[PDB]
């Protein structure tokens, strides 16, 4: 990507005008003109830079806990790692209701600052929160660089590395999002959770396909 | 300039001034100049701590081969209570670390004896306090020896820890076990992951090691990914 | 999309949406709190 | 003009005739990009040189030691001398680092031609490496490249292309009949019509998997066995 002649989605079909090629992982793919509006593009870009990032962390977990449960290490599979008893705390024991409320409360604070800067750039960088200013500024939409969000300084360093890194993030994030639908759809058909599904497919690769799983192909 | 991989091209940020520069930044971490300056302080501090540690682990195995370095704290009788030793250690380390950092923050500010203003460390480069009663050879040559020796030590420590998790002995005992059956003690000879099978080395470290009646959680680094 | 959103804003579409939400809200309220004759 | 792969074809421009064995054979236009042609060539040469060594070993091993089936000779017990039942993990360790050095060095000659030519440890000792893929020097001891290396290169590539095709025959005619390269020649010459690919392609004769020192290794026949 990052080019006027960037590889496209359907070789031959011309790319959309709004999709110039600058945006990370741009392949001119908007068939239903969902991002026809420029403001819509900015919002959609931010949203993708939000779903993919969470999806990437979520995929890392469903794979690490799964790898553990397969090796034997006591790890509840992603599907049953919610009914697992909540751990105690020095303050006290955890309650599901409090846990949900605390999770939303904290998220509301961060989401507000992120969206407020998205709507008003640099709004958060007003030393209002303990004097943190530039660190609360946004290098780009979906790129909140600083000395609190990009500590190592990939963005502050070589732009080419930063740009390359931006492509890695978009491509990996899109893969993680697709992978996540898998983890869920393979569960809601096989009932086993990944790393067990990879292990079954590597033990009888020809007779362990989606076709032979009861739910995928109904007649077969 | 010697490079980590002959024929490679050193990244622009590594023009080479920091002692022991070999144009090695495959991921471009120290791209930010200030970030590289910090990483430089981290590299030296890590190396010096690791160099003392690796040496101590080896010595504490020549002198007292019984106590295992990994569980030494639980196998040794502290002259003072851990709480008291930890308390003193915290304040002691806190003081040196603060003055040490203040120099990196504002160079040449803590370069004086606070109790006796008469005493004052001469002007010096960051990362090099000035304690150089004896320097055997060119300063830069000795600097390269310090970073090369330090980088080797840091790698050795991870080796000491991992070997102590795969096997249940220290560096000298593990090396001897290798010297005994060289072609059957390697990690390959004790752990193999095939496209269908997963043989991982047993963790010889109890998940929790009780200390003075307080079980201390001792996890085997990523025991799940071996 | 600017002109699709314009269409989704026209009176017939907005009224269809507003009412559906209001209707569903009342339906869901009675679904969890049924037989609401008095405010007790 | 050079003789091309078919009497009616016209050579692709990129195949002007510089490389040895240029019979204008690029039906899929894979070597169109000059970078890919460069890389693919190095892959052809490496594959040829490895198959010529391989097709000699299969044939040779059978001629001398006829009890061991070529397909089943990598088994620890099958290994001769003390090698019999030698920890395969320890063996892999040697075959690993040693191969990694030679391969990476060769790869850096692709990335930067004529850069990795001098002995890294010692010094002065360097290899002419006149062409990428043709280092010579210590690699050419008896000195035969000093003559018409291009003509010798043409013979080398042509012999290698025949070998590459032959080693994959040895592989199939072995997982079908269950017998080695020259044993399949003998069976044909005994009863031609009854010992053909017709009476042998309907069975994948060779274990479905092999447990090696506790590591089960799954096996497969190139054609789906009937
Ligand atoms: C964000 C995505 C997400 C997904 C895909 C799932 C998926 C799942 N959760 Mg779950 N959760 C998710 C977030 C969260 N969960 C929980 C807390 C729990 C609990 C306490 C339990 C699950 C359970 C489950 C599984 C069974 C669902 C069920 O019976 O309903 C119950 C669903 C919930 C209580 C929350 C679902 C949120 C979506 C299922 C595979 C159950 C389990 O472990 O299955 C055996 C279970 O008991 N989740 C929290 C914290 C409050 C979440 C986020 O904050
Ligand atoms: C103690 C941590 C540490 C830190 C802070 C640094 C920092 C630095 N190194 Mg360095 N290095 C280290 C350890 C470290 N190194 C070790 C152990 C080795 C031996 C292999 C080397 C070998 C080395 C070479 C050959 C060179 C450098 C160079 C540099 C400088 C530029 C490269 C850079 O920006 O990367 C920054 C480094 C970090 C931000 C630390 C990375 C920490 C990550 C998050 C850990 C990832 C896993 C890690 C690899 C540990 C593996 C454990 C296990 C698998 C063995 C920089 C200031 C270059 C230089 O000298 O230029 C002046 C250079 O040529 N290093
Ligand atoms: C200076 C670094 C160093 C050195 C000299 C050694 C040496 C040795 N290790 Mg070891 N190791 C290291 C680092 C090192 N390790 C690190 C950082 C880790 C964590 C990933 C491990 C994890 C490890 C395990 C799990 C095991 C060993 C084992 C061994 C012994 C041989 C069997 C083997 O499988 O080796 C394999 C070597 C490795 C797995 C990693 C070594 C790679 C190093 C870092 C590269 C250094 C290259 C450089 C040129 C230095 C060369 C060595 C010397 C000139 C200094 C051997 C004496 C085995 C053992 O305990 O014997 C019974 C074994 O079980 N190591
Ligand atoms: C305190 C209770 C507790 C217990 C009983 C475990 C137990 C386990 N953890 Mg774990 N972990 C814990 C807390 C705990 N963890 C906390 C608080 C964190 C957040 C930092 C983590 C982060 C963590 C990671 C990232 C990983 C594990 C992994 C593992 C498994 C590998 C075996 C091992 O012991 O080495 C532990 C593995 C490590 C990498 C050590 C670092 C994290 C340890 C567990 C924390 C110890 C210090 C902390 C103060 C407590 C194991 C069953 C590995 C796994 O999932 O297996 C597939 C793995 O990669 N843990
Ligand atoms: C992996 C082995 C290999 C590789 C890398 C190459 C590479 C190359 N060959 Mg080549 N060739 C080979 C084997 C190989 N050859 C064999 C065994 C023969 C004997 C039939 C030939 C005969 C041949 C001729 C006559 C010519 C070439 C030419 C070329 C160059 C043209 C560019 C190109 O299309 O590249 C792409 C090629 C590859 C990437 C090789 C991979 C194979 C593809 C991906 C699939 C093939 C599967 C195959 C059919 C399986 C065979 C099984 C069977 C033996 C049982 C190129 C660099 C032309 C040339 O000399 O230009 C200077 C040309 O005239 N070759
Ligand atoms: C018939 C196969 C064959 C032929 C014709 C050549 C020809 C050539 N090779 Mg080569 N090589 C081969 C196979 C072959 N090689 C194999 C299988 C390998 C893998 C080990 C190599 C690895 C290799 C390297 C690393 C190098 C060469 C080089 C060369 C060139 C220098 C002249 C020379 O080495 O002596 C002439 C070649 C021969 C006389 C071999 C053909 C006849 C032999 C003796 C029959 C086989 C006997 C068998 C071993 C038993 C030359 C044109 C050098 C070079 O490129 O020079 C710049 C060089 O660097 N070769
Ligand atoms: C590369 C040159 C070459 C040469 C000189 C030979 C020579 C010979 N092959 Mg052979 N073969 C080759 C390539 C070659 N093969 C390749 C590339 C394959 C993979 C498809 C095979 C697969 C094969 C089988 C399965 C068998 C032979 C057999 C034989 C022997 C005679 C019986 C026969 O059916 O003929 C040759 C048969 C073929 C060339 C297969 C025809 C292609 C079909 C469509 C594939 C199925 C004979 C000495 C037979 C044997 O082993 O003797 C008892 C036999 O069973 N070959
Ligand atoms: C529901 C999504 C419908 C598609 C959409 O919203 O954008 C659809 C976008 C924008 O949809 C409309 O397009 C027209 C011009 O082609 C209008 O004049 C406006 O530009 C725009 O509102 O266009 C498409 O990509 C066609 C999608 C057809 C389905
Ligand atoms: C572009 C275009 C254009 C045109 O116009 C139109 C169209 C075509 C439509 C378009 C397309 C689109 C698409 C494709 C989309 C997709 C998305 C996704 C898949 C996402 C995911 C997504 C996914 C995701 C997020 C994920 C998430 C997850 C998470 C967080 C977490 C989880 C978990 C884990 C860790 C583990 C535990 O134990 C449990 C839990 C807790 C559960
Ligand atoms: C910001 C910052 C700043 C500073 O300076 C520095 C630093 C710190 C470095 C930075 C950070 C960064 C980050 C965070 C990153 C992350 C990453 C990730 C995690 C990814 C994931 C990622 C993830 C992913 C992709 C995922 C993947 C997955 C997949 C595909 C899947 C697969 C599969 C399935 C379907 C199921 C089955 O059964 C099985 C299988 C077959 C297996
Ligand atoms: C040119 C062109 C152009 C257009 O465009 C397209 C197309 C047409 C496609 C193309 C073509 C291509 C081709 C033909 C390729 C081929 C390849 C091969 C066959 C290789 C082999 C390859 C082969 C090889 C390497 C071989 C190897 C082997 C080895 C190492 C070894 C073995 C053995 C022996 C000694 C004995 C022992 O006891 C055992 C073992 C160990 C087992």
């Amino acid at each position: 990507a990052y080019g006027p002649d960037r590889p496209l989605w359907y070789p031959g079909n011309p790319a959309p005008a709004y999709l110039d090629g600058t945006l990370a992982g741009d392949y001119g793919f908007d068939p239903l003109g969902l991002s026809s509006d420029p403001e819509t593009m900015r919002w959609m870009v931010h949203a993708e830079l939000q779903n993919a990032r969470w999806a990437m962390l979520g995929a890392a977990g469903v794979l690490l806990t799964s790898i553990g449960a397969a090796v034997g290490l006591p790890f509840p599979e992603w599907y049953e790692a919610g009914a697992a008893p909540l751990p105690s705390t020095v303050h006290g024991d955890w309650s599901f209701g409090t846990l949900t409320a605390t999770m939303f409360l904290l998220f509301h604070w961060a989401e507000q600052k992120r969206i407020m800067d998205f709507r008003n750039p640099g709004s958060q960088g007003d030393g209002s929160f303990f004097g943190i200013t530039d660190d609360f500024k946004s290098k780009e939409n979906g790129y909140p660089g600083g000395r609190l969000f990009d500590p190592i300084g990939f963005s502050r360093g070589d732009e080419a590395m930063y740009k390359k890194y931006k492509q890695n993030e978009i491509v990996n994030g899109r893969l993680a999002m697709v992978a996540n639908l898998g983890f869920w759809a393979q569960y809601a058909a096989t009932g086993k959770g990944p790393i067990q599904n990879l292990a079954d497919h590597l033990a009888d690769p020809y007779h362990t396909t989606f076709t032979t799983n009861g739910v995928s192909v109904p007649f077969y | 300039r010697p490079l980590w991989r002959p024929g490679s091209a050193p990244p622009a940020h590594l023009n080479g001034e920091l002692p022991g520069d070999f144009g090695f930044d495959p991921l471009g971490l120290g791209a930010n100049p200030e970030s590289l300056k910090w990483f430089a302080e981290s590299e030296r501090v890590h190396a010096r701590w690791a160099m003392l540690a690796v040496a101590g682990i080896l010595v504490q195995e020549v002198v007292k081969p019984d106590v295992f370095w990994y569980d030494a704290p639980t196998k040794i009788d502290l002259p003072f209570n851990i709480v008291g030793l930890l308390a003193f250690e915290f304040f002691a380390m806190h003081f040196v670390e603060l003055k040490r950092w203040q120099d990196f923050r504002n160079p040449g500010s803590v370069d004086a004896d606070p109790l006796f203003p008469s005493n004052k460390l001469a002007p010096h480069e960051v990362g090099y306090p000035g304690f150089a009663p004896f320097v055997p050879g060119p300063m830069e040559e000795l600097k390269v020896k310090e970073i090369k020796n330090g980088r080797l030590a840091m790698l050795a420590f991870i080796g000491f820890t991992m070997a102590a998790q795969v096997t249940g002995k220290g560096p000298l005992a593990a090396l001897s076990e290798h010297l005994a059956d060289p072609m059957g003690t390697t990690i390959f000879s004790k752990a193999v992951v095939v496209p269908g099978q997963v043989v991982q080395p047993e963790c010889k470290i109890p998940q929790f090691t009780d200390f003075q009646g307080t079980k201390i959680f001792t996890p085997c680094l990523f025991q799940g990914l071996w | 999309m600017k002109n699709f959103t314009t269409y989704l804003s026209t009176a017939p579409v907005v009224a269809l949406a507003w009412f559906t939400v209001t209707a569903a809200l009342l339906i869901e309220i009675n679904r969890f709190f049924p037989d609401p004759l008095v405010f007790s | 003009d050079r003789k091309l792969w078919a009497p009616t074809v016209d050579s692709p421009s990129y195949l002007n005739g510089e490389l040895a064995g240029d019979y204008g054979f690029d039906p899929l236009g894979l070597g169109a990009d000059p970078v890919a042609l460069k890389w693919y060539r190095q892959s052809e040469l490496v594959h040829a040189r490895w198959a010529m060594l391989g097709v000699a070993g299969v044939l040779g091993q059978e001629i001398l030691r006829p009890d061991v089936f070529w397909y089943e000779a990598g088994e620890p017990q099958n290994l001769p001398g003390p090698f019999q039942n030698i920890n395969m993990g320890g063996l892999l360790a040697w075959e690993f680092l040693l191969m990694h050095w030679v391969e990476v060095r060769r790869w850096q000659d692709y990335k930067n031609f004529g850069s990795v030519n001098e002995d890294p440890i010692f010094k002065g000792n360097k290899v002419p490496n006149p062409e990428m893929g043709y280092p010579g020097g210590i690699f050419d001891p008896l000195g035969f490249s000093k003559g018409n290396r291009k003509e010798l290169q043409t013979k080398e590539i042509k012999n290698g292309r025949i070998a590459m095709i032959a080693f994959m025959s040895f592989v199939v005619q072995a997982q079908a009949t269950g017998k080695g390269p020259l044993a399949n020649l003998a069976d044909h010459l005994s009863n031609p019509g009854a010992n053909n690919w017709v009476s042998n392609i309907n069975h994948c004769v060779t274990p479905s998997s092999v447990d090696v020192q506790g590591l089960t290794i799954p096996l497969t026949c190139l054609w789906p066995g009937s």
